[PDB]
C-alpha cells in the first residue's frame, strides 16, 4: 500500500490582534477545515508563532520558511507586514510504516502558496486595504474575514492535485502559439478601438487558453487573467455577464481598479478595460461595440482554425522574460531531478540516472534547454552529438556557436 | 547575558548544544551554558510540544541557517549551521557526538543513572574531557574534513616488505599473549599496521575515536600509559584497557596494545620492549623516520606535475574504507577558497548518495571550474580541472590516473588486515 | 476674386493685327504664324512658339501667281512650300535667310488640291480628289518624282503630327478611313464603326487627338430618346491599329461645342452659359456593354478673365475664336497667341472625396507636392479616430503602382510612371508625428501595406517603429516582428537596440540575438567584457578567432581589473599551455609585452 501527498490544512493569521486576555481567538482570520474545534485551531497558530519567536534569536523573523517533521511539512508565507499564510502537508508512505517525507521538493509548494495570495489581490486588493471608510479599528477585520471565506471557500475547492506537480508549475508557464505573418497583423489590428472609443484602455486576445495578443500588460498580469478566464469563463457570441466586474491591475505607476469586460467570438476572447472612476457604461455602449465587432472577429477566428487544421527523445525549452515554454511532455524521479537542477552565466550538465536515463540541461540568454534521452546505455562522447542534433530539428538558429 | 544583542556570537558558522529533557545544560560549544538558560527551555517546550501530537522534530529551514534536532536516551542534541551541508551530515554529526559520549561513559551506566533517579546533572560523570569534545567539531575548514565526509582514513606510504616485516614482529612477538584483541600503530594521524584477533572486525568509527584519543592527549610521550576505553560498536557495556606509549625518541610512532583483562600491565610492557628491539635491529625505524621527515610524498607529486590542468581529486574504493588525497597547492591555499572547494565537494558527495533520486556520473563546466563525478562497482572518482579544458581531453588523463592508480595500489592501501 | 482652375499663360505671343491689307495662316506642325503685308512687295512675317527673340524671316519675292490658300516649311528651316492655284503647289528653296531663287518648282494635278503635308525631312504629301500621292524633292536637279499612291475619292481630310496618321472621308458614302504614310510607307487601315444603317456626319463634329500616347476620334452625336449631346470616343487601341469604341461622354447641354485637350484632360467648351467643362478617361465609371460612361468630375465653371497692358481687359468666347486640337488659342482682331494651362490647388478644394482626388491627382505632371501636401493635412492637424480606411485605401493606391515599377525593372536579360512615392518621400511627413499617441496605428498600417504587395522594409522605417514600440512598451510586438524578419538586418539597427538597452533587458535579449545571427561577434565579446563575464567572453573568441590569434594583454588587464585571483589563475595558465603547445616552452615571448604581469602574479602567488 501507497500513499501520496495530501493537504491537511491551510491557515492564515495575524498575531497582533488578541492581545487582551481572554480573546486570544481573535488572531485567527481564516482556518480552512471549519468543522475543527477551537481548541485545536488555537494551537496550530501557536505552534507556528514559536517557531517563528525560536528563529528570530539567530535571524530575523521574516526569514522563516518550513518546518519538517516526521509525518507533516509545514510552509510559512509573508506578503505583508504582520500577516502569515501557513500551509501544511502530509508526507508519502509505504507499508512497518515507513515515511519518504524526502522526496518533496519545497519550491513547487512554496510557489503554490504565492499564487494564491496573488490570486487574491487580483479582485480584492491587499489585506490592509479592506474596509477603509470603517473609522472603528475593530470592526474592520470582520469585512477581511468574510473577504477571506467568499474567496477561499472557492478557491480551495478547485485547486490542482498536490500529487502532480513539475517544473511548469514553479515557473509560471504558457504554451507559445504558432502563427503566420498575415493573420498576426490582422489580429494586431483590433488595438485601434481606442480610437474610435476613447473609454477602452487596453485589450487583449486569447484563442482557446493560449496567447495571441497580450500588449501592454506585465507577465505576472497576463497570467492572472489567463488563469481567471480559464477557471471561470471558458470551463464554467456575446458579451458575458449592473456593474461590472472590478480588477486591480497596474499599467502607468500603480495598482488601480479597473472594469473587466469580456467578449466571445468563437474560439477567441477578448478582454476590454475600462476606467472605474467614473459611472458604470450604459447598454448603448454594449449595442455598439457588438454591432461593430460581431463579423470581423468570427471571420479572424474561421479563417486560422482553417490554417491550424491544414498544418522517444524528450525536450523543453523555456524562457525566463516572457515565462513561455515549447515541449512535446517520464518517471518521477527524472521529474524530480530535473526540478532539483532548475533556478547568471552560462553552464552544461549531464546527468546519468541509475536506470538509464540521460538528462543534459543548458543555460544561455535568459533561457533554458532540458533534453531527456531514455532507455539508451551509450557513454558520455555520443551524449552531446545526439543532444545536438535535436537542439537542431527543433532551434532554427544555433546559439552555442558550435 | 542578553544573547539576542551580541552580533559575534550569532555570527559564527556552527553551533552545538546538549541537554538533558528536563531542561538541564550539558554542552555548549560557544559560551558558558549557564548564561544560556532561556534558549535551553525554550527548545525543550517545542520539543515536548511536539511530541504531544505524537510525532518528532526533525529539522527547520530558515533564511541563511539551517537547525537539525535529535533525541536518544534522554538526552537532545541540536546542531545549528550557516553552511551548504544537507541535513543528514549535520544527523551524522550529532551522531559522532553521542558516540563520543558513550565512549567516555558506558551505555548501561548512564541507563541506570537517569532510570533510577531523574533531573541529574551528568557535567560530573563528564568532567575533564572537554579535549575530545572540542577537537572533534573542530574539523571544519591542511585537510581532514574529506576524512569525515567519505568516512574513511588514509594510509602511511611504505614499500610491501617494510609493512611485512613490521607485521612479522608484531606477529612473532606478541603470539603467547591471551586476551589481546587490537594492537595499533599510528604516525602522523595516519596507520601503520593493525593487528587483529579473528572473528573480530574493527569498524571505522571506533577507529576514529582512537585517533581522536591519540591526536588529543599530549602526555603520552611523557611515559608508560594505562588507560581505559570503550567501543560502541565493539560492545556498549564494558571497557577495554589499552597500553599506550610511543615506540621511541628517534622514532614518533605511537603504539596501542588493546585487551579485555585488567592485570597485563607489565605482560605487555615486555611485549613492546620486544618489539621495538626487532624493529630497531632490522632496519625498519629508519624508513619511517625518512618519510616523516620529507614534506611530501615523490611520485604523487611528480604524477600530478604531470598534468597541468588538474587541481584536486579524491579517491576511495567501495571495498575497503580508505582515501587517496593529494597536497593542497596555490589555487586553493587561502581559507576563502578552501570554503569554495569543501562546499564543491558536499554538494557531489550528496547528489551521488541520495537514496530516493540515485545518480552514476556527473559532469558540470563551470565559469570557476569544470568538475567530474564518478561512481562505478570498484572506485569512486571525485576530480577538479581548470574551466578552459575540453571534454575529449578529461577522458584520457582520467584514464591514465586510474591505470598509474591500479598499479600503485599496494603503496598506498591496505586490502586484508592480518590476524593473530 | 473668386476660384478659377483653368487659365491663359501670362505672356501671349503678339503679332502683326489684322486689316484689309493683311491675312493669317497657321501650321500646327511647328507652331508658325504666318502674316502677309500688301504695303510693300508682299511682304511677310513667320513668328514661332518658343523662340525668346525670333528675327522674322522676311521674303518679298511672291508677286504674281494669284491667291494664297497654303503655307509650309520643312522640318529643319530649308525649304519653303506655298499653294498659289487651285491645280498648283510651288516649292522654293531657303538657304540661310534669303531666297535665291531663279526657276521656282512647280506641279500640276489633274483634279483640285486640298491640301499637303511634310511626312518627314525631305519630301511631301499631297492629297487630292483621286487619292493620296507622294512626292520626294532635291535641289541638285530641280526634279521631283513620285514613290507610292493610291486612289480613292476624298471630300475632306484631318492631320496629325506624331503618329503621321490621316483621316479621310469618301465620296461613294459617309465613311471614315485611317491612313498611316511613312518612308515610301502607306498602309490602309479598317474603318470607324458607326452604323448598319448608314448616317452622315460634317466637318464640325470630327475631331483627332492624342489621349495618354493612343490616338482618338471623336464626333458629336445627339441622342433619341433625350435631345442632350454626347461625344463618341473611338480608340485606335487594337489589334494594330484598328478602332474600338470605349467610352461615352455626356454633357446635358444644347448649343455650340469645341473640344480640346489640356494636360491629358478633355476639355469642352461652351457659349451660351459661359462654362467650360472637363472629363478624364481613366477615372471609373457606370459600365455597361462594355462601355464607361462619363461625368463631369466638377460643377462647371468659366475661364479666367485676362487683362493685357498694350489695364484693359478683353472679351471672352467671341465669334472669332478658333480653337486647335491642342493647347492653342488663336484671335483675328486682336492678333494673339494663347496657351491653356491648368490650376491645381482649387481643385484640392472643389474635389471633397479624397479617394478621387487621390486617383486624379496620381497621374498628373506635377501632382507629386500637393498629394504629399494632403496625407500630411491628414495624418497632422486634421486627425480623426475614423479617418483611417481613408488612409488604408489611400496608401493601396500608392504601393501597387510602386510594386509593378519595381517588378518591371527587376527584369533583365545580359518610363517611370508620372508620379511615384516610395518610402524616403512618407518617412519625412511621419517625422512631423514623432512621440505622439497615435503614431503606431499609422506606421503598422502602412507595414502591412507594404507586406500585401511584397516589398520588404528599409532602414529608417525600422528604426521608427522600434523607437515607437520602446516608447510605448509593446515588448510581444518587437519580438514577433523579429521572428517573422520583417525588420532590416544590419549593423546599424541593432546598435540602435542595444543603444536602448539601459530601459530593460529585453532588449538587451532582442539585440543580442539579432547581433547573433548576422554573425557580428566582436560586438558580443565587448558587450561580454563590458558586463564583466570575461571567461566567457574568452571560450567565445577561442572559437570566433583561431588559437593563435587570440590578444594576451587585453584579457590579462581585465583578469586584473577584475580584483579576483582565481580568475588571472585561469588566464594566466590558459596562456601558458598556450605557449607551452606552439613554442614547447612556458615563457611568455618578449615583443608579447607582458612584463608586469609576470611580476603581478609572483608577488601574488608565491612558488
Amino acid at each position: 500500500q501507497r500513499v501520496e501527498i495530501t493537504l491537511r490544512s491551510f491557515y492564515i493569521f495575524n498575531s497582533t490582534f488578541g492581545q487582551v486576555e481572554g480573546e486570544e481567538h481573535k488572531k485567527v482570520l481564516f482556518y480552512h477545515p471549519n468543522d475543527i474545534e477551537l481548541n485545536t485551531k488555537i494551537k496550530d497558530v501557536g505552534l507556528s508563532e514559536a517557531i517563528i519567536r525560536f528563529t528570530g534569536t539567530f535571524t530575523s523573523e521574516d526569514d522563516c520558511q518550513a518546518l519538517h517533521t516526521q509525518k507533516t511539512t509545514q510552509l510559512f508565507y509573508q506578503p505583508e507586514p504582520g500577516y502569515w499564510l501557513v500551509l501544511v502537508l502530509n508526507v508519502p508512505k509505504e507499508v512497518v510504516a515507513d515515511y519518504r517525507g524526502a522526496e518533496i521538493s519545497d519550491r513547487i509548494y512554496r510557489a503554490i502558496l504565492r499564487q494564491c495570495y496573488q490570486m487574491f489581490r487580483f479582485q480584492n486588493g491587499c489585506f490592509s486595504s479592506c474596509g477603509s471608510e470603517e473609522p472603528n479599528p475593530d470592526k474592520r477585520r470582520e469585512l477581511l474575514c468574510q473577504k477571506l471565506l467568499q474567496f477561499y471557500d472557492q478557491h480551495l475547492t478547485n485547486l490542482r492535485d498536490p500529487a502532480q506537480c513539475d517544473i511548469i508549475d514553479m515557473l509560471h508557464s504558457i504554451q507559445y502559439l504558432p502563427l503566420d505573418k498575415t493573420l498576426f497583423l490582422r489580429a494586431q489590428n483590433f488595438g485601434t478601438l481606442c480610437e474610435t472609443f476613447p473609454d477602452i484602455k487596453e485589450s487583449i486576445m486569447l484563442y482557446q487558453e493560449q496567447v495571441l495578443c497580450g500588449g501592454k500588460l506585465s507577465p505576472e498580469d497576463l497570467h492572472c487573467v489567463h488563469s481567471y478566464v480559464v477557471q471561470h469563463v471558458l470551463k464554467v457570441g456575446g458579451f458575458v455577464r449592473d456593474h461590472p466586474m472590478k480588477v486591480y491591475v497596474t499599467l502607468d505607476k500603480e495598482a488601480k481598479p479597473y472594469y473587466l469586460l469580456i467578449y466571445r467570438a468563437l474560439h477567441i476572447t477578448l478582454c476590454l478595460f475600462l476606467n472605474a472612476d467614473q459611472v458604470a457604461p450604459k447598454q448603448d455602449l454594449y449595442d455598439d461595440l457588438h454591432a461593430y465587432m460581431a463579423p470581423q472577429l468570427t471571420s479572424l477566428a474561421r479563417d486560422i482554425s482553417s490554417e491550424l487544421t491544414k498544418e522517444a527523445p524528450k525536450y523543453l525549452f523555456i524562457n525566463e522574460q516572457s515565462l513561455q515554454h515549447h515541449t512535446n511532455f517520464l518517471p518521477r524521479n527524472v521529474l524530480s531531478i530535473i526540478a532539483d537542477l532548475a533556478n547568471a552565466p552560462a553552464e552544461e550538465v549531464q546527468v546519468k540516472t541509475t536506470n538509464d536515463y540521460w538528462i543534459v540541461k543548458r543555460r544561455c540568454n535568459y533561457r533554458q534547454y532540458y533534453v531527456i534521452l531514455c532507455n539508451s546505455k551509450a557513454t558520455l562522447l555520443d551524449v552531446t552529438q545526439e543532444a545536438r542534433r535535436i537542439f537542431e530539428q527543433e532551434l532554427t538558429d544555433d546559439v552555442f556557436f558550435d | 547575558y542578553d544573547y539576542q544583542h551580541d552580533s559575534l556570537w550569532q555570527g559564527q558558522k556552527k553551533h552545538i548544544f546538549i541537554l538533558s529533557e528536563a531542561g538541564k545544560p550539558i554542552f555548549s560549544l560557544h559560551g558558558n551554558e549557564d548564561k544560556l538558560a532561556t534558549l535551553f527551555g525554550v527548545i525543550q517546550a517545542l520539543v515536548s510540544f511536539v511530541q504531544m501530537g505524537q510525532d518528532a522534530i526533525t529539522s527547520i529551514h530558515a533564511g541563511g541557517i539551517k537547525f537539525a534536532f535529535m533525541q536518544r536516551s534522554s538526552l537532545i542534541l541540536v546542531a545549528a549551521s550557516r553552511s551548504n551541508m544537507s541535513v543528514q551530515q549535520l544527523q551524522l554529526q550529532l551522531g559522532d557526538v553521542y558516540n563520543q559520549i558513550l565512549s567516555i561513559l558506558t551505555y548501561s551506566h548512564m541507563t541506570k543513572i537517569f532510570e533510577r533517579r531523574k533531573n541529574f546533572d551528568l557535567r560530573r560523570l563528564l568532567s575533564g574531557s572537554e579535549r575530545l569534545f572540542y577537537n572533534l567539531l573542530a574539523n571544519d575548514s591542511s585537510n581532514n574534513i574529506f576524512t569525515f565526509l567519505t568516512n574513511s582514513i588514509r594510509v602511511f606510504p611504505l614499500p610491501t616488505t617494510i609493512r611485512s616485516q613490521i607485521t612479522s614482529a608484531i606477529q612473532s612477538n606478541c603470539s603467547k599473549i591471551k586476551n589481546l584483541v587490537f594492537a595499533v600503530l599510528i604516525a602522523n594521524n595516519k596507520l601503520i599496521a593493525l593487528v587483529r584477533m579473528k572473528k573480530y572486525s574493527i569498524h571505522p568509527a571506533d577507529l576514529r575515536l582512537i585517533f581522536n584519543l591519540v591526536e588529543c592527549s599530549e602526555s603520552f610521550k611523557s611515559s608508560e600509559n594505562w588507560s581505559p576505553i570503550c567501543l560502541p560498536k565493539f560492545d556498549m557495556n564494558g571497557y577495554l584497557h589499552a597500553h599506550v606509549s610511543y615506540l621511541a625518541d628517534d622514532c614518533q610512532a605511537c603504539l596501542l596494545l588493546l585487551s579485555v583483562d585488567r592485570d597485563a600491565f607489565f605482560t605487555l610492557a615486555e611485549a613492546k620492549a620486544k618489539i621495538t628491539e626487532k624493529l630497531r635491529k632490522s632496519h625498519c625505524l629508519e624508513a619511517i623516520n625518512e618519510e616523516l621527515q620529507q614534506p611530501f610524498n615523490a611520485k604523487l607529486y611528480q604524477q600530478v606535475v604531470g598534468i597541468p590542468e588538474l587541481r584536486h581529486f579524491l579517491y576511495k574504493p567501495k571495498s575497503t574504507a580508505q582515501l587517496l588525497c593529494p597536497m593542497l597547492r596555490h589555487p586553493y591555499k587561502s581559507l576563502t577558497e578552501l570554503e569554495r572547494l569543501e562546499a564543491i565537494y558536499c554538494d557531489l558527495l550528496h547528489r551521488i548518495h541520495n537514496s530516493s533520486r540515485p545518480l552514476k556520473l556527473i559532469y558540470e563546466m563551470k565559469e570557476r571550474e569544470v568538475v567530474l563525478a564518478w561512481a562505478t562497482g570498484t572506485y569512486e572518482l571525485y576530480a577538479i580541472f581548470e574551466p578552459v579544458v575540453d571534454k575529449a581531453t578529461v577522458i584520457k588523463y582520467v584514464d591514465k590516473l586510474i591505470k598509474w592508480i591500479e598499479k600503485e595500489y599496494d603503496v598506498y592501501f591496505i586490502r586484508n588486515h592480518a590476524t593473530f | 476674386n473668386g476660384i478659377h482652375y483653368i487659365e491663359l499663360t501670362p505672356n501671349p505671343i503678339r503679332f502683326d493685327a489684322v486689316s484689309q491689307l493683311t491675312n493669317v495662316f497657321f501650321d500646327d506642325s511647328n507652331k508658325q504664324i504666318f502674316a502677309v503685308r500688301s504695303g510693300g512687295a508682299t511682304g511677310v512675317v513667320v513668328k514661332g512658339p518658343g523662340s525668346p527673340d525670333d528675327v522674322v524671316i522676311s521674303f518679298c519675292m511672291s508677286d504674281r501667281g494669284g491667291a494664297i490658300r497654303s503655307i509650309k516649311f520643312s522640318p529643319d528651316n530649308q525649304i519653303l512650300a506655298v499653294q498659289r492655284k487651285e491645280n498648283s503647289v510651288e516649292f522654293i528653296c531657303f538657304q540661310g535667310d534669303q531666297p535665291l531663287l531663279q526657276d521656282i518648282i512647280t506641279h500640276q494635278v489633274k483634279t483640285l488640291i486640298h491640301g499637303f503635308v511634310w511626312v518627314h525631312n525631305r519630301e511631301v504629301a499631297l492629297i487630292s480628289n483621286t487619292g493620296v500621292e507622294v512626292y520626294t524633292v532635291v535641289p541638285e536637279k530641280r526634279q521631283v518624282r513620285s514613290v507610292k499612291s493610291l486612289s480613292i475619292g476624298i471630300k475632306w481630310f484631318a492631320w496629325c503630327c506624331d503618329a503621321n496618321v490621316a483621316l479621310l472621308c469618301t465620296s461613294e458614302g459617309n465613311s471614315l478611313i485611317p491612313v498611316l504614310v511613312k518612308q515610301k510607307v502607306i498602309t490602309k487601315l479598317p474603318k470607324v464603326d458607326l452604323g448598319n444603317p448608314s448616317r452622315d456626319v460634317q466637318e464640325s463634329k470630327v475631331t483627332l487627338g492624342q489621349v495618354y500616347g493612343v490616338l482618338a476620334v471623336l464626333i458629336l452625336q445627339s441622342n433619341s430618346t433625350t435631345g442632350l449631346m454626347e461625344v463618341e470616343v473611338h480608340l485606335l487601341n487594337g489589334p494594330g491599329l484598328a478602332p474600338r469604341k470605349c467610352h461615352v461622354l455626356r454633357l446635358s447641354l444644347l448649343g455650340r461645342f469645341a473640344i480640346n485637350t489640356v494636360d491629358n484632360l478633355i476639355v469642352v467648351h461652351h457659349q451660351a452659359s459661359g462654362t467650360s467643362l472637363l472629363f478624364d478617361i481613366s477615372l471609373p465609371g457606370e459600365v455597361i456593354n462594355e462601355i464607361t460612361y462619363h461625368t463631369p468630375i466638377t460643377p462647371g465653371r468659366s475661364i479666367k478673365p485676362f487683362g493685357l497692358k498694350l489695364i484693359l481687359q478683353c472679351e471672352l468666347y467671341s465669334t472669332h475664336w478658333v480653337l486647335f486640337q491642342p493647347n492653342i488659342v488663336i484671335d483675328a482682331k486682336l492678333g494673339c497667341m494663347w496657351f491653356l494651362n491648368l490650376c491645381i490647388e482649387p481643385l484640392c478644394q472643389l474635389i471633397s472625396d479624397r479617394i478621387r482626388l487621390t486617383e486624379f491627382l496620381l497621374q498628373r505632371s506635377n501632382g507629386k507636392q500637393m498629394l504629399l501636401k494632403v496625407i500630411g493635412q491628414l495624418v497632422d492637424d486634421q486627425y480623426k479616430g475614423t479617418l483611417l480606411p481613408v488612409l488604408e485605401t489611400i496608401f493601396s493606391r500608392i504601393n501597387k503602382i510602386y510594386a509593378s515599377w519595381v517588378q518591371l525593372e527587376l527584369q533583365n536579360q545580359t518610363t517611370p510612371p508620372i508620379v511615384l512615392i516610395e518610402q524616403l518621400d512618407m518617412v519625412q511627413i511621419f517625422q512631423r508625428i514623432a512621440r505622439r499617441p497615435y503614431t503606431e496605428s499609422i506606421l503598422m498600417l502602412y507595414l502591412q501595406s507594404l507586406n500585401k504587395f511584397n516589398i520588404a522594409a528599409q532602414e529608417e522605417l525600422s528604426k521608427m517603429i522600434i523607437s515607437e514600440l520602446i516608447s510605448n512598451r509593446s515588448f510581444d510586438t518587437l519580438r514577433r516582428l523579429v521572428s517573422y524578419s520583417m525588420l532590416l538586418e544590419s549593423k546599424s539597427v541593432a546598435c540602435f537596440l542595444l543603444s536602448h538597452s539601459n530601459v530593460d533587458t529585453a532588449i538587451s535579449q532582442v539585440a543580442i540575438d539579432m547581433l547573433g545571427r548576422i554573425e557580428a561577434h566582436e560586438i558580443i565579446i565587448e558587450v561580454m567584457l563590458g558586463q564583466g563575464k570575461v571567461i566567457d567572453a574568452l571560450r567565445l573568441a577561442k572559437n570566433s578567432m583561431g588559437l593563435e590569434k587570440v590578444p594576451a594583454r587585453k584579457f590579462l588587464e581585465a583578469a586584473h581589473k577584475t580584483k579576483d585571483d582565481l580568475i588571472f589563475h585561469s588566464v594566466y595558465r590558459f596562456f601558458q599551455m598556450r605557449n607551452l603547445k606552439l613554442y614547447e616552452t612556458l615563457s611568455f615571448p618578449k615583443a608579447e609585452q607582458c612584463t608586469e604581469f609576470i611580476q603581478h602574479y609572483n608577488n601574488t602567488f608565491p612558488a
